[PDB]
């Protein structure tokens, strides 16, 4: 309460800290009578996922295949219905109101990622198109059919407005550039299916496949390792000032990685798949994963 | 009426979806049977062992709305031809499951993709699941006119897109289809959702769809334009296709979230097709025959019913011709002198219910000269219709004749031989020895109406006819028996290879020592196109007397001749022939004393068997 659903969904898809360490937990029925979605906060991260002890909840209309933090209060959502939601919260936090609902993707909206400036932001949809949009305005600025095929991941670069990455089943890995005329640049093996930029090093990203495979790439013109056995669904660096990778699969196991990608630590404590992961900006040690399972695993990275 | 449903990839209440398409106005619903972003493990634990339910109640909806109202998506993760073994292995189990839910719900039709080349294990799971269980429901398979690569935006800096033009690289995804259901085996369950794009292709990558079993067409809402009042609406060039689509009688599918901002886009569809090209005199008539296959008729083996010759008579256009070929020809033969002395001998031969015998009639009034009438009729039902026209309204002038023309011994030789023994291939009901054994009656100046008959060939692809062809395998005879005999069809989904060219003529009176009605040719038909050759049409042209002349080949077509459908010869193997090549086929005509019958090849661009040698699958009766 207040104005909030009492059961929470099966399927735990996101879950992301902000400054504060604040816990926005984003959830899907991907099964039964209903298949909605929810958005979920936790000032008490190990009070999830239990729904009573929460500080806001909501319902959506559908469900959510991606999500992530607009600076400290706004959520942009990326909905089955193909449509970008953002919601803010109200002064006190209490609830998650509805800013907008745009319905400008004819497919799943899958992935989306906030630009460096704050004010704009980037989504990829099944319909195989990727949309630039304006915050404040609430419009599409530019709309790029690039690919050929489903887009899985789109990264926006960490410190860049322009700059951001993308992946699809067309087998492409595009480096964008807004400034050019042509702005996709084709970098260049299984189809790549999770993308995630080096937060100290600008021309540096990693990439992770379907066949379970993470890979160090440099812009101008190679080290990888056989991590997982199945696709790596989501790749998350760490806050320190030598960062460690987090690595997800539908293996349902965790693995935190080197700079080289030599394995440090494993977890096979999900029993269904690891959806989204992120570290606590208090305690950079701890690493907080989510799965299908409704599991939130807190897990202690030893470093 | 047009057909239409919505296309979701999002139903979070299945009920109150429905009744929002309901008001909105669609006949039925494409949507997911189980959630698309919901992946499933099978082999490895352990993710393999998730507590369910899986999906959906089947109790959310009565049984009629899921025969009725809901359609089939096979989820987008499942990739049966993925280059890892394991996301391979687990779209086969995932694939079984969900066409097996399709089955188990009894959907009219299920949706699965088509956008890559190699769909080569897809096929297999597809033709496992058709051979298991005696469940009849349609697969949709979903293929666009150009490949999301050949339609995308030039905006990749190091990978341009070509703008040279590729004329076999521009049809592939065709080739998609071809190799998919040429894989299945040409299941008849198996149809074309056929997806259109913001920008279409050349007119001959469209064209090769034409033959193809279209059972819909998808049509993204990004592809509508915008007029001033703020409707969506589409393209001259879109409005092109569409009537095409209306004649093949498409389910039109929408797709997509609302650009113009749901009954808008929906109701455009209804605004075309109101405002069409009209319903003409020909197509009226041969609505619900549209490339139905029916035995040719054969009036001298057989006896025609009452009903066959009503049909026959049901067009008033093709006798005032007849009545003008006699009007032409008895002012040529009879002098204004000799009005009153000359009275001409006229012989109907062959003159079922009287209708040339009353154009006869008819002619001899306007022409203002006096004839005398012979109505020679074998079939001896028809017989009795002349005998009671003869006694109450034609009285002496007409000696009706129950007899075979090839037996009669006449008592006076004739003046003109009158005479309808033509099919739709001409001389395939054997007018050409009927004549022939009544010539010996005709007068050494004596004229024959029809005086000349010619019959024309073009080569087809239709991958439909040629499926229902297929599908006339009967019990107690070859199995390939079928492929071997002709079809009167009103021809409908098809395309024409090449335009028609002449196979065998004949001529009346034949003033020839030696007789011989057998026949063999040999045409070549230029194709400029891609495509598969799967049979010949065949069309006539007659003169009746000079000018004077009937037709069913298209490009001549008589006017208002609308039962006349033309004839179809298939052949056992669909033949490839790429653009520039030439079919070479080959046409004889044989015969015995007992029987006629035709035989064919194609030699180029490969060599098929000779079809129907000695008239073993098909003989016309003497
Ligand atoms: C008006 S339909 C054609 C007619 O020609 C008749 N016919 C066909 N062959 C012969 C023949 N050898 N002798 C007499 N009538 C014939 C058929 O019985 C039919 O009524
Ligand atoms: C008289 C006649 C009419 C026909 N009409 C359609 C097809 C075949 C026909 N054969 C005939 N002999
Ligand atoms: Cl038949
Ligand atoms: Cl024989």
């Amino acid at each position: 309460p207040p104005n909030a659903p009492a059961c929470m969904e099966r399927q735990l898809e996101a879950a992301r800290y902000r400054s504060d360490g604040a816990l926005l937990l984003g959830a899907s029925s991907l099964s039964g009578r209903c298949w909605a979605g929810s958005l979920w906060l936790f000032k008490d991260p190990c009070a999830a996922p239990n729904e009573g002890f929460c500080s806001a909840g909501v319902q959506t209309e559908a469900g959510v295949a991606d999500l992530t933090w607009v600076g400290e209060r706004g959520i942009l959502v990326a909905s089955d219905s193909g449509a970008v939601e953002l919601w803010e919260l109200d002064e006190n936090e209490t609830l998650i109101v509805s800013k907008f609902c745009k319905y400008e993707h004819d497919d799943i909206v899958s992935t989306v990622s906030v630009l460096s400036s704050g004010t704009q932001a980037v989504s990829g949809s099944k319909d195989i198109c990727i949309k630039v949009w304006d915050l404040a305005q609430q419009v599409v600025l530019s709309s790029y059919r690039a690919h050929a095929a489903q887009v899985t991941c789109v990264a926006a670069s960490p410190h860049k407005d322009s700059v951001f990455l993308s992946c699809s089943e067309d087998n492409r890995i595009l480096l964008w550039d807004t400034r050019c005329p042509k702005p996709a640049s084709q970098i260049g093996g299984y189809l790549p299916t999770s993308l995630a930029w080096h937060p100290q090093q600008s021309e540096v990203f990693v990439f992770g496949d379907e066949n379970g495979t993470v890979s160090l790439v440099d812009t101008k013109s190679v080290l990888s390792s056989a991590v997982h056995s199945q696709c790596v669904t989501g790749l998350v660096f760490s806050p320190h000032s030598v960062p460690f990778l987090a690595s997800l699969s539908e293996d349902c196991s965790l693995a935190v990685l080197d700079s080289s990608l030599s394995e440090l630590f494993r977890s096979q404590a999900h029993r269904d798949f690891v959806r989204d992961a992120t570290w606590s900006p208090l305690n950079h040690s701890l690493l907080t994963t989510v799965g299908w399972d409704h599991q939130v695993v807190h897990h202690v990275v030893p470093t | 009426r047009v057909s239409s449903g919505r296309d979701l990839n999002c139903v979070p209440e299945i009920a109150d979806t429905l009744g929002a398409v309901a008001k909105q106005g669609f006949d039925f619903l494409c949507m997911p049977v189980f959630h698309p972003r919901f992946k499933r493990e099978f082999i490895q634990e352990p993710a393999k062992n998730r507590p369910g339910p899986q999906t959906r109640s089947d109790l959310l909806l009565s049984g009629r709305d899921w025969n009725t109202l809901i359609v089939g998506k096979l989820s987008p993760w499942i990739r049966p031809d993925s280059k890892v073994e394991k996301i391979r292995r687990n779209s086969e189990a995932a694939m079984l499951q969900e066409l097996n839910f399709g089955a188990y719900l009894g959907l009219p039709a299920f949706l699965l993709p088509l956008n890559q080349e190699d769909n080569t294990n897809l096929a297999r799971v597809l033709t496992n699941h058709i051979h298991t269980g005696h469940h009849s429901s349609m697969f949709w398979m979903r293929v666009p006119l150009v490949a999301p690569e050949d339609l995308r935006d030039d905006i990749i800096e190091n990978a341009p897109t070509t703008h040279t033009e590729e004329y076999s690289g521009e049809e592939k995804t065709w080739m998609w289809w071809h190799n998919f259901r040429t894989l299945c085996d040409y299941s008849k369950r198996i149809a074309v959702a056929l997806e259109i794009g913001a920008d279409l292709p050349s007119n001959h990558v469209i064209d090769r769809w034409l033959g193809e079993p279209i059972k819909a067409a998808i049509l993204p809402t990004s592809i509508f334009l915008t007029n001033k009042k703020g409707f969506p609406v589409l393209s001259k060039m879109h409005q092109r296709l569409i009537f095409r689509l209306l004649k093949l009688e498409v389910q039109f599918i929408i797709t997509g979230t609302n650009h113009h901002s749901f009954c808008s886009y929906l109701q455009y569809l209804e605004y075309l097709s109101q405002n069409r090209p009209p319903p003409n005199a020909y197509e009226l008539f041969a609505k619900g025959y549209e490339d139905y296959l029916q035995s040719p008729l054969q009036p001298l083996m057989d006896n025609l019913e009452s009903q066959t010759y009503e049909v026959f008579e049901k067009d008033p256009i093709k006798y005032s011709q007849y009545q003008q070929a006699i009007y032409k020809c008895l002012l040529d033969r009879v002098p204004e002198e000799e009005k009153d002395t000359n009275v001409q001998v006229l012989m109907v031969l062959g003159a079922g219910r009287g209708p040339l015998v009353n154009a006869s009639l008819r002619a001899a009034k306007q022409a203002d000269r006096r004839i005398k009438l012979y109505a020679v009729e074998k079939n001896p039902n028809a017989v009795v219709t002349l005998e009671n026209w003869q006694f109450e309204e034609w009285g002496s002038q007409v000696t009706v004749v129950s007899s075979d023309m090839r037996e009669w011994v006449a008592p006076e030789k004739a003046d003109i031989i009158v005479s309808e023994l033509l099919g739709s291939f001409a001389d395939n009901e054997l007018s050409p020895e009927c004549l022939d054994g009544a010539q010996h009656f005709l007068k050494d100046d004596g004229v024959s109406i029809p005086g000349e008959y010619t019959s024309f060939l073009a080569p087809i692809s239709s991958s439909k006819l040629y499926n229902e062809v297929r599908a006339c395998r009967e019990k107690d005879r070859d199995p390939e028996a079928q492929f071997e005999m002709p079809y009167v069809v009103r021809l409908h989904n098809f395309h024409q290879l090449s335009a028609p060219q002449p196979c065998f003529t004949f001529s009346h009176p034949n003033r020839d020592p030696m007789i011989d009605n057998n026949r063999y040719c040999t045409l070549e038909f230029p194709v400029e196109v891609n495509t598969v050759l799967h049979g010949f049409a065949g069309y006539f042209e007659t003169v009746l007397y000079q000018d004077i002349t009937l037709s069913i080949r298209p490009e001549t077509h008589s006017p208002g001749m609308f039962s006349w459908f033309p004839i179809l010869f298939p052949i056992k193997q669909p033949i490839t022939v790429r653009e520039g090549q030439t079919i070479c086929v080959r046409f004889w005509r044989c015969s015995n004393s007992k029987k006629v019958w035709y035989e064919w090849a194609v030699t180029a661009p490969v060599c098929s068997a000779i079809h129907n040698p000695t008239g073993r699958s098909y003989t016309i009766g003497l």
